[PDB]
DNA sequence: CCGAGCAGCATCATTACTTGTGAGCGGATAAC
DNA sequence: GTTATCCGCTCACAATGCCACACGCGCTGCTCGG
């Protein structure tokens, strides 16, 4: 993962249960922005037509 | 339009009127044009046209033509949707036997002819001869016959003789049976017969008899001739982006079966070579069996993947058929599923929504408000703009949401709450925000758990959803009053934080003109959010109903309470805010303000309370740091010690002075020891941690250490996981559930040995594997439960009866677990409750008992009440309000429609997840009562215990039964009655390795019947040299003294046998085996002595089991009828035992198993029920000997004990509704006045409608019996069927509706839900009440 | 991911399930006993029939809430008429009463 | 403007019945728009019908009497002009 | 000739530790 | 022997919900076919 700058402590209820609050820095360093790649296969048959 | 589903067999006849042709051959689809293959399993001619109005043949392609069938390829030409609904049919070559009535077990086709199922089996698959008609000569029409018979019988008789095999030989046994002759002359023989089972077995049939003459169904209908086939549709043949097909099981069973039948036939008009037509008639049986059902017989397994083929059966029964797949819970198609978040700014009836989501829900509402603005008077522009997103779609979608409530649902929706209602907003991102409090109602964690969503369209569900199921509307639990929306974490926190006391902080001693001037003064920084300080506050009073005083006191609190007062509603007073105010103690302020300010101040307040709890806790900065949980020094010191203690035990033991098993012992407690000490050195070094000063030395005030911060507020987790943490872990559990002898010494803030881990990870993985486990099986449970009580709809509003059960607080040998006025707390009194000062009526007896009436109650101190339970209600087909009682979740009583059976199924299973896989001594003072007692006095002026079921019990000066007790048999008691004494001060002591013979008058004592060797041996106590007689009974003896037995006799000073003195009989005492007995004869005796010293779950299955009512392995034997007890001709296999009753008729013989012991002597004179002999009870034996209350109070406290035992709460009302529903069965006594027979079990319902409009008339009711059954066969036994076929079985429950020709009137949440239509229970009823008293004549 | 209205199953005419079809969601029987617990009759009936059966039904919800109109049409849950013809599809005669 | 249905279910002794009374008064005051009593503020009909509830001065009988007496005005003016039909067949 | 479709198959032993419970049936076991 | 009694054995029948995602789903020597 990532190391992260963290502190431990509420925040308005925003990380009320377990909830994680981050900051538009991780965002924009692309800290976390990851990829994901998908295949699409498209077959050609041979009908009797 | 209709209001039932008839349901019967069909015949031929109408099974070919529903036909729309006969295929022929197997062939589908042809290949080289994919056209349906005329006469195959798709033939357009015998179900439809494949396109909509459009021939096959092309001949016509307009929607005028429709109705003409075509010339060139004939074929019908409508809309393609009619190839959903023309079934075809098959003509069987030759008749062939119906699965399901033939193997369904118990055979109906068995039943019907007295036929073992064995022979039919063997002579419908052709292996045997049934010969019918029985010709003069010894044959019968019923008999089976074999190959050598058969030809032997032929050489004897070419004639007269009519021995058949397979289908046809059934056909023409079954038409010739003559059914209402059979079925009279049977009747007239039944009450002939009176054998047992014969008789059951006899009124089986003639039932049988009597529903199929009554329906329309003919015997012969049982044996297929004809073969219906599914219509084209429901069986679709798929394609895929090729050539391949998903041919599906349907088509090819039909293939298989088709084909058997084409080669059938041709082979029969082929001169049939008659080995060869048998066998294949044998297999096209097999293959239409299969067919029915691939289940029975053997497999039919599919080729390339070896799994079995989708039957018919199949596409019904399991959780895949379309009951439990597509009728009961379908799946929807209007809303929506995400994953969700917190954002708790928004309000508690609001909740979050991405706006991607809502501009793919309301998608038509989106269309219909730009349409109704014209800016798109278009559909297609519609969509184009919505495909836009012009911002003018963004504010109308804010507008058409703007009221629109939607329902957030958590994935398995345990109870009532895991479906709810909100008010949307737009947000951005995709998550579904929501407020905090209600995400720990639905026990919704922030794990990634997603949530699904639900927009309710139509008007009257919209303001529905606004009306019940808005989350603003469900604060008490149904399950139990208790407020379910709790403040449960990161806020109970902040306030005990800010509602907390430092003694010296900045601003200490100042005065404060209000809260607002405090608040001020913190947010400025000039002084501490906690300091002591002196404030004026007007807490505002409703003294009398409306009024306000205002009361301008001056008040010490601290400026966070001071703060936090500005959010309490102008309600309770101040006091509530002064304290360090915990979770316990926000519960209490929220329940409160509730009380006493109606709803919406409540919401508010709550609202609030959550705003500045988080506002505050983020002001705070709790945070948990390594050196926070400080380590209590001494704790290594006392562990050597107690190591040290050990140490020299294993000395102990290693000197062999001590045994090994309490070595054991004294480890485990010399380790516990240790254990207590250390945690309650880490508490005393934690709790009070903080040494501070104030103007001066030195004070010692309540720690504010982030640890002890959540723990003491109770915010997360308790102490003893606190004392797990910093002090000592304590011991771990072996695999089986042992305790190992070293605990691990050490903690978490300090590491672990490799070992320590490894013990704690046996603990952890136990516990994990019983939750995977428990989850499935309370599923299933809950499911059951719901299911049996479907129906349960408070319907009538007072049923006018009087029957109640005594409630009464709880007592379990300890201190008192529940007290009255917790279980009869909202719930109506039976009859008039007496105030205790008697002849005084405290409270009438139609009365609502709410919290003052309860505390009225209280303040007299009653003992208990009779109330009206909802097993005791009279009301037909559901109960009245007033029984029910106070309905949960509200104040006022239960409304006419609330489906209670549901809600209350539903709060029993859902804590399911929650559960898991010598002496007496008194305690309080008061008075020292006996029940069931004959007590008479010892030599040494003691009282002796001489009876059974002997209860003590300890009662209150104020007339309240404190304690309770089982004083078991033979026990002295060293103390009299009335006589108050402290605890501790034991009544009675005893030894359970004894069961003593004592007698009843003083003299010497006899023998008679005592013969040494023979009946009795000489055994001698062989390390003190004494000597004794040792009475081994019949069987342990030889058998020339087995049926001879022994008495002793209690003397006078002469040696005759005296009567007891108080009656006129003699008092002898037959001595059972292993009596070893020591008085000698003449020798004098002491009133009531010991003539003979006889030596002597859990978790969700308890109450699974508890629930099934199931014979509990080696139950009680209870007394069915008193009397005097003497074991019959011994040894017959069991150990029979007769017992007279006083002068009733004792026709009855039980047999107890020998190896099994006893609880009852021969003497002996009790009435019914009494244990015969100790162990777990059977609940139909408690019904059926001591009525119904008593075994109704036996379970509800049975599994309120399983319930409060895991700490979980369940009002008594729920257990209540679902033993209502296990008995709703009656079996019938005598014949009665209407033709109820003797063996026929029918809803006690029905049977009481039937007494009550005889009785009416001038005959006599009927004599019933209330049965008891499981939850699963107490539902399948239910007057309708569809629910019973979707429940549990749906082969069974169908075959015999069918048999019977069940006409199924719905009046009923499953199939009411199923046909989908209204429910009877919510406003539905209103619609159905309306419909029965209008639409309905 | 949502779905107001879109493809739908041949065998029984309710939708598809799975994002990759964009179905609907599944609204299993404790949902049903949920909702029934409440009142919840009207909700539950048309998200029994009109919802996501009854394509008579269905379709005459669609284009009467375009014309700002909210009103049910319940008729019959077509996987009912498939239960119903399957069960006929064994000798097991059944109909609908009369009255 | 309504986030509870507490006086609302004051009005009506019953849940049920409040809800379906109420549903009935929307929809008459969606389609045939009828005139809504408490002044709206940009409202759907069911809120405003759950106001007009909870201010009291509409319920089952208030509403069916409404109802009765609007469909005798119905009958009375549709007699009037079927009977001058009939005349204007003179 | 040789590729493409096709028609009814236990494809020998294809085995198969329990899951827990209930009901029924063939046959041991005892009373008249 | 009868007659019913009960018992060992056999067989049927139940197994949380969702989801999501992934993967896969006739053949084979007869039939046909040119
Ligand atoms: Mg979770
Ligand atoms: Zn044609
Ligand atoms: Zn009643």
């Amino acid at each position: 993962g990532q190391n992260m700058r963290v502190a431990f402590m509420p925040w308005n209820g925003y990380n009320f249960e377990d909830s994680i609050l981050v900051s538009e820095r991780v965002v924009q360093e692309d800290r976390f922005t990851t990829i994901h790649i998908q295949e699409l296969a498209c077959v050609s048959r041979d009908t009797k037509l | 339009e209709f209001d039932a589903i008839k349901i019967a067999l069909a015949s031929p006849d109408m099974i070919r009127s529903w036909s729309f042709g006969e295929v022929k051959k197997p062939e589908t689809i042809n290949y080289r044009t994919f056209k349906p293959e005329r006469d195959g399993l798709f033939c357009a001619r015998i179900f439809g046209p494949v396109k909509d109005y459009e021939c096959l043949c092309g001949k016509y392609k307009r929607l005028k033509h429709r109705g003409v069938i075509c010339e060139k390829c004939g074929v019908e030409v409508t809309q393609t949707k009619v190839r959903r609904e023309r079934m075809g049919h098959i003509e069987l070559a030759s008749p062939t036997a119906h699965i399901w009535f033939l193997k369904s077990l118990p055979s109906r086709i068995g039943l019907l002819l007295d036929m073992p199922l064995r022979d039919i089996e063997r002579v419908l698959y052709f292996e045997s001869y049934v010969v019918i008609e029985g010709g003069m000569t010894n044959l019968e029409r019923q008999q089976i016959l074999t190959e050598e018979q058969y030809l032997d019988a032929l050489e004897e008789f070419g004639d007269e003789f009519d021995a058949k095999m397979g289908a046809e030989a059934i056909q023409a046994l079954l038409k010739s049976m003559d059914l209402e002759q059979e079925c009279e002359q049977l009747r007239e023989e039944l009450n002939e017969t009176n054998s047992e089972t014969k008789r059951k077995k006899l009124t089986k049939r003639i039932k049988l008899l009597e529903a199929f003459v009554q329906s329309g169904n003919k015997p012969e209908w049982m044996i297929l001739t004809v073969l219906p086939v599914l219509p084209p549709d429901l069986r679709p043949l798929v394609p895929l982006d090729g050539g391949r097909f998903a041919t599906s099981d349907l088509n090819d069973l039909y293939r298989r079966v088709i084909n058997r039948n084409n080669r059938l036939k041709r082979l029969l008009d082929l001169a049939a070579p008659d080995i060869i037509v048998r066998n294949e008639k044998r297999m096209l049986q097999e293959a239409v069996d299969a067919l029915l059902d691939n289940g029975r017989r053997g497999r039919a397994i599919t080729g390339s993947n070896k799994r079995p083929l989708k039957s018919l059966a199949d596409m019904i029964k399991g959780k895949q058929g379309r009951f439990r797949q597509n009728l009961l819970g379908k799946r929807v198609d209007y809303s929506g599923r995400s994953v969700i978040t917190v954002g708790p700014y928004l309000r508690l009836h609001q909740c979050g929504l991405p706006k991607k989501m809502a501009l793919e829900l309301f998608k038509p509402f989106i269309y219909g408000k730009l349409e109704l603005r014209g800016l798109a008077t278009t559909i297609k522009a519609a969509k184009k703009m919505v495909e836009r997103e012009e911002a003018v779609v963004w504010d109308i979608l804010d507008e058409v949401i703007r009221e629109h409530p939607v329902l957030l649902n958590r994935a398995p929706t345990l109870h009532r709450l895991g479906i709810q209602a909100f008010e949307p907003v737009l947000i951005e991102g995709k998550a579904i925000q929501l407020h905090p409090l209600v995400c720990a109602a639905y026990n919704a964690d922030f794990d990634g758990d997603q949530m699904a969503v639900h927009v309710p369209l139509t008007l009257e569900a919209q303001l529905e959803a606004r009306a019940l199921m808005m989350s603003t509307n469900n604060i008490l639990s149904p399950a139990n009053g208790e407020p379910i929306i709790v403040p449960s974490q990161d806020v109970v926190l902040g306030l005990y934080y800010m509602t907390r006391d430092c003694v010296n902080a900045k601003g200490e001693g100042m005065v404060l003109t209000g809260p607002k001037e405090a608040e001020r003064l913190y947010r400025s920084g000039l002084a501490s959010l906690h300091a002591r300080v002196k404030v004026r506050i007007t807490e505002y009073e409703k003294d009398a109903n409306g009024e306000l005083v205002a009361k301008t006191s001056l008040k010490d609190t601290t400026v966070g309470r001071a703060i936090l007062w500005m959010i309490v509603p102008k309600g309770l007073p101040y006091s509530i805010v002064n304290q360090a105010l915990g979770k316990k103690a926000i519960s209490k302020m929220l329940n409160t303000c509730y009380r006493i300010l109606g709803l919406k101040p409540t919401v508010i307040f709550a609202d609030q309370i959550m705003y500045t709890g988080f506002a505050y806790a983020a002001r705070s900065g709790a945070s948990v740091g390594i050196d926070d949980m400080v380590i209590p020094e001494k704790k290594h010191e006392i562990i050597s010690e107690a190591e040290a203690e050990v140490a020299e035990i294993q000395e102990q033991f290693q000197s062999g002075l001590v045994t090994a098993g309490e070595r054991y012992n004294k480890v485990i407690d010399i380790w516990a020891a240790a254990n207590d000490r250390v945690s309650k050195a880490m508490m005393d070094n934690l709790q009070t941690e903080t040494v501070i000063n104030r103007d001066g030395q030195e004070e010692k005030q309540v720690s504010f250490n982030s640890i002890y911060m959540m723990a003491d507020s109770g915010a997360r987790g308790s102490a003893a996981q606190i004392r797990q943490l910093a002090g000592m872990r304590g011991l771990m559990a072996k695999p089986d559930g042992s305790i190992i002898e070293t605990p691990i010494t050490a903690n978490f803030r300090e590491g672990l040995n490799v070992l320590q881990y490894f013990i704690s990870t046996h603990g952890a993985r136990k516990g994990l594997a019983d939750t995977a486990l428990k989850t499935a099986n309370s599923g299933y449970l809950t499911r059951r439960l719901v299911d049996v009580a479907q129906d349960l709809v408070v319907t009538e509003d007072d049923c006018g009866t009087h029957e109640g059960i005594m409630m009464t607080p709880v007592i379990e040998g300890g201190d008192v677990k529940e007290p009255l006025r917790d279980r009869v707390l909202g719930r109506v009194t039976a009859e008039d409750v007496l105030k205790p000062g008697t002849a005084d009526i405290l409270v009438p007896r139609n009365t609502l008992l709410h919290e003052q009436w309860c505390d009225l109650l209280e303040e007299n101190s009653v003992d208990a009440v009779k109330v009206r339970s909802v097993v005791s209600c009279d009301t037909d087909f559901g109960v009245c309000a007033h029984c029910y009682g106070r309905d949960l979740a509200r104040g006022h009583i239960i409304n006419k429609g609330e489906a209670i059976g549901v809600i209350a199924a539903q709060s029993i299973g859902e804590p399911g997840t929650q559960l898991t896989m010598s002496s007496i001594q008194v305690k309080n003072k008061g008075s020292i009562k006996l029940s069931n007692v004959k007590s008479v006095v010892n030599s040494s002026g003691k009282l002796v215990i001489t009876s059974r079921n002997t209860e003590l019990k300890l009662i209150d000066e104020f007339g309240r039964t404190k304690e309770s007790y089982k004083v078991p048999y033979g026990a002295v008691l060293a103390k009299g009655d009335g006589e108050q004494v402290a605890g501790g001060e034991t009544v009675a002591n005893w030894d359970p390795h004894t069961m003593p013979v004592i007698t009843e008058v003083s003299g010497f004592v006899r023998f008679t019947d005592m013969i040494d060797g023979q009946t009795i041996t000489r055994q001698t106590d062989e390390l003190t040299g004494l000597s004794s007689l040792v009475v081994l009974d019949s069987a342990e003896r030889t058998a020339g003294g087995k049926d001879l037995r022994p008495a002793l006799k209690i003397v006078d000073a002469q040696g005759n046998d005296v009567l007891i003195p108080g009656t006129d009989m003699p008092a002898q005492y037959f001595l059972p085996g292993k009596a070893i007995v020591q008085l000698e004869d003449g020798v004098q005796i002491s009133s009531g002595d010991t003539l003979a010293r006889i030596p002597q779950t859990g978790g969700l299955p308890r109450v699974a089991d508890l629930f099934e009512a199931r014979r509990p392995k080696e139950p009680a034997i209870l007394a069915e009828i008193s009397g005097i007890v003497s074991f019959g001709k011994e040894t017959k296999g069991k150990r029979r035992l007769v017992i007279t009753p006083v002068d009733g008729s004792d026709p009855y013989e039980e047999m107890i198993p020998k190896w099994r012991q006893l609880n009852v002597f021969e003497g002996e004179r009790v009435e019914r029920g009494d244990v015969i002999s100790d162990g777990p009870e059977a609940p139909h034996d408690i019904l059926r000997l001591r009525g119904v209350h008593a075994v109704t109070r036996y379970i509800v406290n049975e599994v309120q004990d399983v319930y409060r035992l895991q700490g979980v709460k369940i009002n008594d009302k729920h257990i209540e509704v679902i033993v209502r529903q296990m008995l709703r069965k009656a079996t019938i006594v005598n014949a009665g006045s209407s033709d109820f027979l003797e063996g026929e079990q029918v809803e006690y319902s029905r049977v009481k409608i039937a007494n009550r409009e005889l009785e009416a008339n001038g005959k006599v009711g009927a004599t019933y019996s209330r049965d008891l059954l499981g939850i699963t066969k107490a539902s399948l036994a239910t007057e309708s069927f569809i629910s019973a076929a979707s429940f549990q079985e749906t082969t069974r429950v169908l075959t015999e509706a069918a048999v019977a020709g069940k006409r199924d009137e719905l009046r009923g949440l499953k199939e009411n839900v199923i046909v989908g239509r209204l429910i009877p229970a919510g406003t539905g009823y209103a619609y159905h009440q309306d419909r029965m008293r209008r639409r309905a004549a | 991911h949502a779905r107001s209205t879109g493809s739908y199953s041949l065998v029984t005419q309710q939708p598809l399930g799975g994002k990759a079809q964009f179905g609907g969601q599944r609204f299993g029987e404790m949902e049903v006993w949920a909702l029934e617990a409440y009142g919840a009759a009207y909700t539950l009936q048309e998200m029994l029939t009109v919802k996501s059966d009854d394509v008579n039904g269905r379709t005459k919800m669609y284009k009467n809430i375009v014309d700002g109109n909210h009103q049910m049409e319940p008729g019959m849950p077509e996987s009912f008429n498939v239960l119903l013809k399957e069960i006929r599809s064994l000798g097991i005669n059944i109909e609908l009463e009369d009255e | 403007a309504r986030v509870t249905v507490q006086d609302a279910v004051e009005k009506i002794g019953n849940r049920f019945d409040l809800v379906l009374v109420a549903a009935r008064r929307a929809r008459q005051m969606q389609v045939g728009g009828k005139d809504p009593l408490v002044p709206e503020e940009n409202d759907k009909t069911t809120v405003i019908a759950l106001r007009e509830i909870e201010e009291g001065l509409i319920n089952n009988q208030i509403l069916d009497v409404r109802e009765r007496q609007e469909q005798q005005e119905q009958e009375a003016a549709e007699l009037q002009a079927v009977t001058a039909i009939a005349e204007g067949r003179r």
